[PDB]
RNA sequence: GUACGUGAAAUUGCUGAAAGGGAAGCAUUGGAAAUCAGUCUUACCUGGGUGAGAUCAGUAGUCUCUCGAGACUAUGCA
RNA sequence: ACCAUCUAGUAGCUGGUUC
RNA sequence: UUGAGAAGCUCAGACGAGUAGGCAGGCGUGGAGGUUUGUGACGAAGCCUUGGGCGUGAGCCUGGGUCGAACAGCCUCUAGUGCAGAUCUUGGUGGAAGUAGC
RNA sequence: GCGAAACCACAGCCUGGGGGGCCAGGCAAAAUCAGC
């Protein structure tokens, strides 16, 4: 029974992965765009300049 | 200034926003309290800009 | 201003302390008017507070608040032991408090 | 050059400096906090009385055993004294500091001292750095009428 | 269960906010002429283990989840039973980009990434 | 039972160490107390009593720039403001914000003559003391020993009582005609069973 | 729906169940009492009847203003003023289901709301106004047959330096 | 910028805000100012109708494994 | 007198001996 | 009922200063084998921080700035492995002071 | 005009009581110079 216990714990866990990311997937949700220290500081140093 | 309010994306906003009689449409966004990028569109479907805010300061610094 | 003040005057006394020891979690308050120790267990329990006047506006007003309840008398004279929310600044010894007539059991 | 001043805008105002100058540290500085926050054609008439014993500067922290002079009073400072080789060196530096708004074409007649700055130097004596900032006087415009 | 501490001011090495050479971090003083290890009162407190605090309710965020450091892509994903219990804090020297994979990901798990907003500035 | 934001303390007929205690209390209590007719205060034991209690405080003097040791004022005044002054933690910052709250002044000035006169029952001398007591008043002691100013004040406090007794019979004539008038109001004698 | 998920936290059998929860003696229905914090705060008003906790009062609209409130039990000060005749009104129409707040409920905005902005002004209903006259007029007479009792309710109460409230009765 | 990779501490000057009646230093409890974090963003759950198909077909084929277990390609989507 | 080398001459002892 | 890392889980009581001393468990630093389908020019290590988090603590994790090529967690092996002090060694910098003085 | 160095736990008011610091008191205003 302890086994068994932990497959349908693990069926309730990876039904709700799915049932959770297709609706994540439909949403419009922003860009995560990396920031990037060499041209931020490029642009600091030029705006003073410029 | 209207804040927005849940859920409601940026072209959904122009068609809405168009009918109303207004021209244009700035969207302040800022990022960990810290406003970062600004984008203005042209209504109904001119052209659109996406400039970033850099060095920025307030009226009171 | 005789058609309000539905509360009661008091003044913060000390904190709690023995000769050395001060203890700044329970505060000791001398209601107006109460002058025994078996007459205070009518302001037992009543929630009293500390009004005062900040500098910097918030909230539209200046006027903040510090709440809190009395717990015990305290002494053959009259006055209480009180408890506040937020323990009550050692610069206000010799305030004034108010000790709001609720929750009313009279 | 990175200075040390948020003032010295590329607008209104002008800067110098001055690295490695073989005097003291502890007799410009007093100088430096004396002709800081001051006009700039006004500093010039003021430096050259002290070339000429006609005004002392007051030796406000490093007052070590400065005789009391009669004129020390005009700014309330017991002690005073007329150095006259940290002076000589403002001089060569203020001229800088004119001729480098002569070069921006800012305005002459509006020009204070915004920010001088006096440090120390790698030791050989207690050589010393020096960085000046002269800006105009950022004036003001009188407001419309109502809204 | 609500989390509580027993402390919340750290312990200070004895006089090591007066001298520069001497560390912050506590060390035991040595000698019995000491005032504090005689524990005399008015000195500064001591680690003990009095001021341990509760068994279940340790190491844990005042939200109530543990702390979890997910360096890649596949150590968010053993968070996929345990999202109630462990919030996955991203590690420090991940780049900007496998950082913003881990978000995306986490985020179907229901887990807490505690600073998914680094590096990672939204359009 | 008394919070006012300001009180004013006849001195006449009290004690000094007991009134001097009473007083330290409600100044750490928050009030602001005056105390006049302080040059008319009672201190146990007779007239040579606190005089070489006192003139004993006079021998004691700082052994280095004389001008530096303790300043033995002689004012009746300043006797009680010294007596209030030991009472609070006057090296404190609750102290000397608490000092500067007390006023005490002899004679009374006229910003204090159409005040209230509140007296103290625990520290008065007809109470306090036994009948047929030896008790010496501070402002007839604090004369012998530099308070130069007796025959003025006793000369100006004269004045002032007969100007307040005038103020007293038209205050007087003035509720005798109101005394008429309460039971002129018919509806004072029938509903005065609400105790009135 | 759903088999149960990690860590069977369930709560054991509590035995707190609340039985029958009874108000102080004083609080009479139809008893003139005192009202101590909130916005009508020292406004003398009437209680209608007990509810499990609150009481169910109201100052004769006419008279003071209030409406038929909700007050705690503990924020009212019992008063011994004479009393009325409350079995002409039904109180039994008030519940704990009528001062129920209105619902917020989210009503389907159509999400173009974020621009178009109105409100309903959350207008007392026809059937608070209607109701509110209906209690009065059977009351008012009854108020009106105790002498300075119409002009006792519209007075505030408010203590003043010189009384002390333990020593004074209510 | 050759006083040159990164550039710590002591230590020095300027600027900003404070504090300072012949001692600061620290510990405890809180006021005032400044500022920071918290998922709260939204999510959740429940019927009907409309369309999509797949693990459905009173369905036809391929391959790898072991009758059927997965991966598929059709065709319908009852 | 000085210079190296054996020498890392000599403690019963004086100071110091690191989470 | 799943709580079998049996080196785990669980129930109940008493106890709690500590010197010389005895015992035990851990924290951290440089290298070595194994391991993380390990992190890294979208910025590794370091450094600074009026930011947040954990541990009783030694310590660790992290946001921001700086910066520019390497680096870490886990299990073992290994030691030139931890500093407040020695009129400690070397280096750097102060008050005395622009005083003593030429 | 040039310009040290010794020295440097932190220091700097008095009285009494167990010394600069402790207890209780007297008191207490910046910033400096010359005798001492």
């Amino acid at each position: 029974g302890r086994q068994i216990h932990r497959c349908k714990q693990r069926l309730t866990r990876l039904t709700q992965y799915l049932l959770k990311a297709r609706r994540l997937a439909l949403k419009h949700q922003p860009a995560l765009i990396p920031i990037k220290p060499k041209q931020a500081h490029r642009e600091a140093s030029r705006e003073r300049k410029a | 200034f209207r804040k927005r309010t849940g859920d409601i994306e940026v072209h959904e906003i122009a068609e809405a926003a168009a009918k109303r009689g207004y021209t244009d449409l700035l969207v302040l966004n800022e990022d960990r309290k810290k406003t970062n990028a600004l984008t203005l569109v042209h209504l109904p479907n001119g052209p659109s800009f996406y400039f970033t805010l850099s060095n920025l300061q307030t009226a009171k610094e | 201003a005789q058609g309000h003040r539905l509360y009661v005057k008091a003044k913060h006394l000390s904190f709690q302390r023995s000769k050395h020891v001060i203890h700044p979690g329970t505060s000791i308050v001398k209601i107006e008017g109460c002058d025994s120790k078996e007459e205070a267990q009518f302001y037992l329990g009543k929630r009293v507070c500390y009004v005062y006047k900040s500098s910097k506006a918030v909230r539209g007003s200046k006027i903040r608040v510090i709440w809190g309840t009395i717990a015990r008398p305290h002494g053959n004279s009259g006055a209480v032991r009180a408890r506040f929310v937020h323990n009550l600044p050692a610069k206000t010894f010799g305030s004034s408090l108010r000790v709001m007539l609720y929750p009313s059991n009279i | 050059v990175r200075y040390s001043a948020s003032p010295a805008l590329e607008t209104k105002c002008a800067k110098a400096r001055g690295a490695y100058l073989r005097t003291h540290f502890k007799n410009s500085r007093e100088v430096a906090f004396t002709i800081n926050g001051m006009s700039l054609k006004k500093a010039f008439i003021f430096l050259d009385n002290v070339k000429e014993h006609k005004q002392a500067v007051p030796f406000r922290r490093f007052n070590g055993g400065v005789g009391r002079t009669a004129q020390g009073k005009e700014f309330g400072v017991t002690q005073a004294r007329w150095p006259v080789k940290s002076v000589k060196f403002f001089y060569d530096l203020l001229k800088n500091a004119e001729a480098n708004a002569e070069a921006k074409g800012l305005d002459m007649d509006k020009l204070i001292i915004k920010h001088v700055q006096v440090n120390a130097a790698p030791k050989q004596s207690s050589p010393s750095h020096i960085e000046i900032i002269v800006a105009e006087e950022e004036e003001a415009v009188p407001k419309a009428n109502d809204t | 269960v609500n989390i509580i501490k027993k402390r919340t001011k750290p312990f200070k090495r004895h006089q090591s906010d007066r001298f520069k050479r001497v560390g912050e971090s506590w060390r035991k003083p040595r000698g019995i002429d000491s005032c504090v290890r005689r524990r005399f009162r008015g000195t500064i407190s001591m680690p003990k283990i009095g001021y341990g605090n509760n068994k279940k309710t340790r190491y844990c965020m005042p939200n109530g989840l543990k702390a979890f450091l997910v360096r890649n892509v596949s150590d968010v994903e053993l968070l996929l039973m345990h999202n109630k219990t462990y919030a996955a804090e991203i590690a420090g020297n991940v780049s900007a980009r496998k950082r913003v994979e881990i978000v995306e990901k986490a985020r179907a798990l229901g887990v807490k990434v505690t600073n998914a907003g680094a590096k990672v500035r939204s359009q | 039972s008394e919070f006012q934001k300001v009180v004013v303390i006849d001195a006449k007929g009290h004690l000094l160490g007991r009134l001097a205690s009473v007083v330290a209390k409600q100044l750490l209590g928050g009030q602001k107390v005056v105390v006049v007719r302080c040059e008319e205060l009672n201190i146990s034991g007779h007239f040579f009593r606190n005089k070489l209690k006192y003139l004993a405080y006079l021998r004691k003097a700082c052994r280095y720039n004389p001008s530096r040791g303790a300043f033995h004022f002689r004012a009746p005044s300043r006797i009680f403001q010294k007596a209030v002054r030991g009472m609070l933690p006057h090296k404190t910052a609750r102290g000397q914000a608490a000092l500067e709250h007390l006023q005490a002044v002899e004679g009374i000035p006229p910003p204090f003559d159409k005040q209230k006169r509140v007296v103290v029952p625990a520290a008065l001398r007809v109470l306090r003391l036994k009948p047929g007591r030896k008790y010496c008043t501070v402002g007839r002691l604090s004369s012998e020993v530099g308070w130069k100013y007796n025959d003025i004040v006793a000369k100006l406090e004269e004045r002032r009582k007969v100007k307040s007794a005038a103020f007293y019979q038209a205050k007087l004539a003035k509720q005798k005609k109101i005394a008429s008038a309460k039971e002129a109001s018919p509806v004072n004698q029938k509903l005065s069973q609400f105790g009135y | 729906k759903y088999y149960p998920a990690y860590r069977e936290n369930v709560p054991k059998k509590a035995r707190k169940a609340v039985r029958p929860t009874k108000l102080r003696a004083s609080l009479a229905p139809g008893t003139v009492c005192i009202l101590l914090a909130g916005r009508f705060r020292g406004k003398r008003v009437v209680v209608l009847s007990q509810l499990e906790d609150t009481l169910v009062v109201t100052g004769p609209y006419k008279v003071n203003g209030v409406p038929i409130r909700r007050v705690n039990h503990r924020y009212v000060i019992a008063t011994s003023a004479p009393k009325i005749d409350v079995s002409g009104v039904s109180v039994e129409k008030f519940t704990k289901a009528y001062f129920a707040k209105q619902k917020r409920s989210g009503p389907v905005k159509k999400d173009e709301a974020f621009f178009a902005e109105n409100a309903p002004k959350n207008a007392l209903p026809a059937e608070r106004i209607a109701d509110q006259k209906a209690v009065d007029a059977k009351l008012l007479p009854a108020i009106k047959a105790i002498p300075n009792m119409k002009e006792y309710l519209a007075a505030s109460f408010a203590l003043s330096n010189g009384d002390r409230p333990h020593l004074m009765k209510f």
